[PDB]
């Protein structure tokens, strides 16, 4: 938010008075600077802890399961799974700016096509050093292992496996066809910057809500005083946002430790 | 009417004196050589290049900016080298020697007590 | 010729000491990179302070002048300094126009009502300003086109003159037997402190956006990254306004051009309320011969807006115009038409021959003479009993003691200016309680686009 | 100086607009001593379970003490914080097989 | 004190600072008044809350 | 919190030009709201296992 629009607006006499309130505006750019920095190194802690870009081979067919509705579809807008494209299909005023994330959504979903190709051709290896291949199968079979089940229990039941897994991945488009996590992010911001413009119409004790109103008919030393009065309390209307912005930004990096770890 | 944040991309004046200038959310016909048009605004006085490079000076949208071919050049961000995995049905992969690494980890534990 | 300068005319803005203190301050400078007058003379303009550099090991310049008029019939401030020292002074002199054995000092020839006194290669650099009354003045003589580098400049004098400076000239030592001129401006820099208190380097603020980085992160060595130190705001052109058309215009034309007007004992009252009143045809006619506006002024008529307007027309003599006035006395004023005290409108009367006088007497026009009291302001009267001035009552009848209360105009073509007859209209405005009615037009009007625009 | 150039009645009024402004001064400078209090006390909680599972013992949770195959951390103190010498296993000149 | 209208509280001590002949007073960071000189002895004094 | 009750108290005139300030009164709620249907969260995730 830039200060000088929202509390004046465009008006000469306000301007010169923000003067005599020391560096409030100084406090308020760099606390929601400060914040908004946080935001793209939260999403680069959680995306981008691979080195290499992996793909999986042409062949998509891995010991009978099927992952096509996890890997990128090549028929799609930009590169989506078909099942991140329920993810996304299913969800300049006065100073009051919007800043672009630094990284898109094109690149976040390199960051996770990369990460299931790992995970599929070389399962957990390429998380402490080089890449290794080893089949499928045998992963899951190792897998079965570190939970107290042999490894003979998977090889002679292969197929159930692989037809237990392919059905209860298509079940997860029905669900889906849940997100409210994301959506309460988007719709308590919204609320906060309908509110602080809502705050430009009140008159905290002056005659008129409007500077272009007050000056131009009262008198200067008057004028004055009422001006300094909307000031105030539209002033205070924005540290409270900020306020506010400080204590909901703590609990976005809480949660992006969470989806981190 | 038109309106935004001014920042000022610098090498470190330790590197150089040349600078260059985004414009917020500024159309390229509105601003008042190298101007080139990103989503973030408009960039003049960095050269744009076609190669990707790693990110120095974040920039936004997928663009940054770095001190290397002098005046200065922006790019696009290179999410990493490409590899592909030597997979097949019946091959595995195992090490045959190692080394032992060492990493650092900082974690601030504490301020000071004002009153 | 014109010279470039660099890094020059920094002069320590205050007493103050300071240490290590990456100090920013506004004040009046020479902006850095500047562009110069060179001069190797005529008088040169103030504005807001001067800037004053030469060169030369030997000493040419022999004082300044300074002032508004640069002339006798008042006072102002001359500089001088012999082989001895400087001389302030400020008297009322009398300057030659080309002010210049061993033998010196042709440069003024009066010195009346002296007010202050005082007595006691190379770069010889100056700052001259004059703020509230005082004129500083900051020195330094550093020994070697002038060259590049930085050097700050200190108080020399503290002079409680009072005295306006608008313009100055130079002084140079003849042959018998090279200098600068610049002027400041108000700028902000990021003065850099070394430990023993001077100034060793600075950032103009106002110049490359490198130095706006400096500013805004108060240092002059910066990291590399990407720094925001300010903003773009596009500036509106232009003035649109947009008002409707017109409509109506509240028939003043009429009440002016009326074939007939009444009598002063029987004036009109016509009360125009539901209007865009245009009163330009009215003041920009001008055959008038009064036109006395009592409450406001004849040019603010077209920003106002009232609840009535009551416009009154009749016909008197000439040397009676002048009792159609708030406070007055006559046979007029008491007995026809009185204006009250606290009267907030405005008379307009002209001439009205060759339209009422009559050869062989125009007796329509009639005028009461006798009255038993006064009349109240805005009162009228049209009663036609017969006054009665003695102490028998008469019966209606006229006679002895008993007059006919109504005499009569005998306007005729060949009278003189004062008797002749004059048409007259009072206007009177109000606003009782009434939240719309009359008021004039806006005025002018336009439109555009494409265009960032107020 | 308010009281040196002006009477009681109105000097009053000119202290509590000062008074005000700089008690509000105060109320924002601890309230964000509190926020920016609660994020270091996230951080030492990190810390202190890291101290317990990276330093006194060995742990399977993957990038939790440092790049690779835990083995063992020695602890350093720095100023206001702690730091990690984390040592790894981590392989090396694979061969492929059938 | 009072040094000719500079007015406080504190505790004068002998400074080792170093003025330019034409200042009276000095400042810390943060712009408050640290040191002056005594108009009649024109010797640098520290002042300490 | 019943934001009228505690600033005025039930008074016709100071609840009338309260209302001069906005919406201060509708922020307060919702903040208040907010915090205490987590404390019901809060309880049934530790429990309800
Ligand atoms: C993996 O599952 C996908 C569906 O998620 C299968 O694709 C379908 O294949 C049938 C038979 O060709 C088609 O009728 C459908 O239209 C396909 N769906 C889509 C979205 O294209 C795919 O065949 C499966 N792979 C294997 C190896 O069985
Ligand atoms: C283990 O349970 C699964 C079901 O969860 C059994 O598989 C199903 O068997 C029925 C009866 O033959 C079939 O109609 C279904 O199609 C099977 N489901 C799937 C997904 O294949 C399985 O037979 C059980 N194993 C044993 C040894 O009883
Ligand atoms: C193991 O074999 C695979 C091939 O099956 C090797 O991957 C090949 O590596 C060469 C050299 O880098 C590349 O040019 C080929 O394109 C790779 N083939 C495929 C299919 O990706 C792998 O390098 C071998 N590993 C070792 C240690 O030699
Ligand atoms: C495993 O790697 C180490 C190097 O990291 C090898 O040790 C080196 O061996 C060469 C001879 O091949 C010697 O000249 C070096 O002095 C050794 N280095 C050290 C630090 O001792 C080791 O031989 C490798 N093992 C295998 C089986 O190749
Ligand atoms: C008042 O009335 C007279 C006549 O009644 C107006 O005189 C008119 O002037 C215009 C402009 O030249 C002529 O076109 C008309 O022909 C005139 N009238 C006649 C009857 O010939 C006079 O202009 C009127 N006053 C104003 C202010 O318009
Ligand atoms: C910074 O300047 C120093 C000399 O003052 C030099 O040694 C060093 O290489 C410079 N750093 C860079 C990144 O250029
Ligand atoms: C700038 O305006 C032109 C039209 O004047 C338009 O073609 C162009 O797309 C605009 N640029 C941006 C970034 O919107
Ligand atoms: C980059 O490549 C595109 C084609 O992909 C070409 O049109 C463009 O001119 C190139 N840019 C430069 C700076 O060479
Ligand atoms: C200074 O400005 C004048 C016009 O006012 C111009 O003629 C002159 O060339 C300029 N000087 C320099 C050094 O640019
Ligand atoms: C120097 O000039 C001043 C001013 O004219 C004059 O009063 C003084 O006597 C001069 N000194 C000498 C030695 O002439
Ligand atoms: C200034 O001098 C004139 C004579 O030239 C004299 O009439 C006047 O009184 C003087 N003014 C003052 C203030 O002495
Ligand atoms: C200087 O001139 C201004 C008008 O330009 C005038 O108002 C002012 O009083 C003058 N100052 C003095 C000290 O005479
Ligand atoms: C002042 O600083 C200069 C270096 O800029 C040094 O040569 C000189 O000795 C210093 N003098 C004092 C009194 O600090």
């Amino acid at each position: 938010v830039d200060c000088t629009m929202y509390i004046c607006g465009d008006s000469t006499e306000c301007s010169n008075l923000l003067l005599q309130y020391g560096s409030f505006c100084t406090q308020l750019k760099r606390a929601l600077t400060g914040i908004a920095v946080e935001q793209d190194k939260n999403t680069q802690e959680v995306f981008a802890q691979v080195k290499q870009i992996y793909k999986t081979p042409p062949i998509k067919y891995f010991g009978g399961f099927n992952f096509s509705q996890i890997l990128p579809d090549p028929s799609k807008p930009s590169k989506r799974s078909p099942i991140e494209d329920l993810l996304f299909n299913k969800v300049k005023f006065n100073g009051l700016t919007v800043l672009p994330p630094l990284l898109t959504d094109e690149m976040i979903a390199q960051y996770t096509s990369a990460l299931l190709a790992g995970t599929i051709t070389s399962g957990w290896t390429f998380g402490a050093g080089p890449a290794l291949q080893i089949p499928f199968p045998m992963q899951m079979a190792y897998r079965f292992n570190g939970i107290g089940v042999t490894q003979n229990v998977l090889y002679e039941n292969q197929k159930l496996i692989a037809n237990q897994f392919n059905s209860a991945i298509g079940k997860i488009q029905d669900s889906l066809s849940a997100l409210g996590k994301l959506q309460d992010v988007v719709n308590h911001n919204a609320q906060a910057l309908n509110t602080l413009v809502k705050q430009l119409s009140s008159k905290f004790g002056a005659i008129s809500s409007v500077l272009n109103d007050i000056l131009s008919r009262l008198d200067p030393p008057e004028a004055e005083v009422q001006i300094d009065r909307l000031i105030t309390g539209r002033l205070q209307s924005l540290q409270t946002y900020v306020t506010q912005q400080l204590i909901r930004a703590a609990e976005i990096r809480a949660s992006a430790n969470l989806a981190a770890t | 009417c038109s309106f935004g944040g001014v920042s000022v991309i610098t090498p470190g004046t330790n590197t150089s004196n040349q600078v260059a200038v985004l414009y917020q959310g500024v159309n390229c016909t509105e601003v008042p050589s190298n101007v080139f048009q990103t989503r973030a605004g408009c960039l003049i006085g960095a050269e744009y290049v076609n190669n990707s490079y790693e990110c120095d000076i974040p920039i936004g949208a997928g663009i940054c900016a770095s001190y290397q071919t002098q005046s200065i050049i922006a790019y696009t961000m290179s999410l990493g080298a490409e590899n592909s995995v030597a997979y097949s049905n019946n091959s595995i992969a195992i090490p045959t020697n190692f080394t032992i690494s060492v990493t650092t980890e900082i974690l601030p534990v504490s301020m000071t007590k004002t009153s | 010729s014109y010279t470039n300068s660099f890094t020059r005319g920094v002069y320590y803005p205050d007493k103050v000491f300071r240490s290590s203190v990456l100090h920013s301050t506004q004040d009046l400078f020479l902006p850095f990179f500047s562009n110069v007058t060179w001069f190797h003379n005529p008088v040169l303009p103030f504005n807001d302070g001067v800037y004053f550099a030469s060169t030369e090991k030997s000493n040419i310049i022999r004082g300044w002048i300074f002032g508004t008029t640069l002339d006798s019939k008042t006072q102002s401030l001359l500089i001088v300094n012999n082989a001895t020292n400087v001389v302030i002074k400020v008297c009322e002199f009398q300057f030659c126009n080309d002010p210049f054995m061993e033998s010196e000092f042709r440069v003024y020839s009066s010195a009346n009502n002296c007010t202050f006194e005082y007595v006691s290669k190379n770069l010889r650099e100056f700052v001259f300003k004059n703020i509230d009354g005082y004129f500083k003045i900051y020195s330094k003589h550093t020994p070697i086109d002038l060259p590049q580098g930085f050097s700050a400049l200190e108080p020399l004098v503290d002079l409680p003159i009072g005295i306006n400076i608008t313009r100055f000239q130079t002084l140079l030592a003849l042959h018998r037997s090279a200098y600068y001129v610049g002027y400041l401006q108000p700028r902000t820099f990021l003065l850099k402190y070394n430990e023993n208190g001077t100034i060793t380097d600075a950032v103009d603020c106002a110049l490359d956006p490198l130095s706006e980085t400096k500013c805004t992160l108060k240092s002059f060595t910066v990291e590399k990254g990407i720094y925001q130190t300010s903003n773009f705001r596009v500036q509106p052109t232009e003035s649109i306004v947009r008002f409707p058309n017109i409509t109506n215009l509240c028939p003043f034309d009429e009440v002016f051009n009326a074939t007939r007007f009444a009598s002063v004992y029987a004036w009109n009252r016509k009360r125009i309320s539901n209007c865009v009143a245009d009163y330009s045809v009215l003041y920009n006619f001008a055959p008038f011969f009064a036109f006395k506006c009592y409450g406001v002024s004849p040019t603010k008529l077209n920003d106002l807006c009232f609840t009535n307007v009551y416009a009154d027309s009749f016909v008197i003599r000439g040397n009676e115009v002048s009792q159609i006035a708030p406070g007055q006395t006559g046979n007029i004023a008491d007995y026809n038409y009185k204006l009250p005290d606290d009267f907030t409108g405005c008379v307009i009367a002209w001439n009205s021959n060759k339209l009422d006088s009559k050869v062989g007497g125009n007796y329509n026009y009639r005028y009461r003479l006798f009255r038993k009291s006064n009349l109240k302001p805005f009162e009228r009267d049209i009663s036609t009993e017969i006054y009665q001035a003695g102490n028998k009552p008469c019966n209606g009848v006229a006679g002895v003691n008993c007059y006919f209360p109504l005499q009569s105009y005998g306007f005729r073509p060949t009278y003189g200016v004062g008797h002749q007859p004059y048409r007259v209209v009072v206007l009177s405005f109000e606003l009782l309680h009434a939240p719309a009615t009359v008021c004039g037009p806006k005025k002018s009007t336009n439109l555009v686009k494409n265009k960032c625009v107020n | 100086d308010i009281l040196s150039r002006l009477d009681p009645p109105e000097a009053e009024v000119q202290i509590d607009r000062l008074i005000t402004g700089r008690l509000q001064s105060l109320q924002t400078y601890v309230t964000q001593q509190l926020i920016r209090a609660a994020e270091i006390r996230a951080s030492a909680n990190l810390a202190a379970t890291k101290m317990s599972e990276c330093v006194l013992g060995q742990s399977k949770r993957v990038d939790f003490c440092g790049k690779g195959y835990h083995l063992m951390s020695f602890p350093q103190s720095a100023p206001h914080g702690v730091v990690f010498l984390h040592v790894t296993y981590v392989p090396a000149q694979e061969k492929n097989f059938t | 004190f009072n040094f000719n209208g500079l007015t406080g509280t504190g505790v004068l001590t002998e400074s080792n600072k170093k003025f330019l002949p034409f200042q009276q007073f000095g400042r810390d960071i943060a712009d408050t008044t640290d040191a002056v000189r005594d108009p009649q002895t024109l010797e640098i004094l520290d002042i300490t809350p």
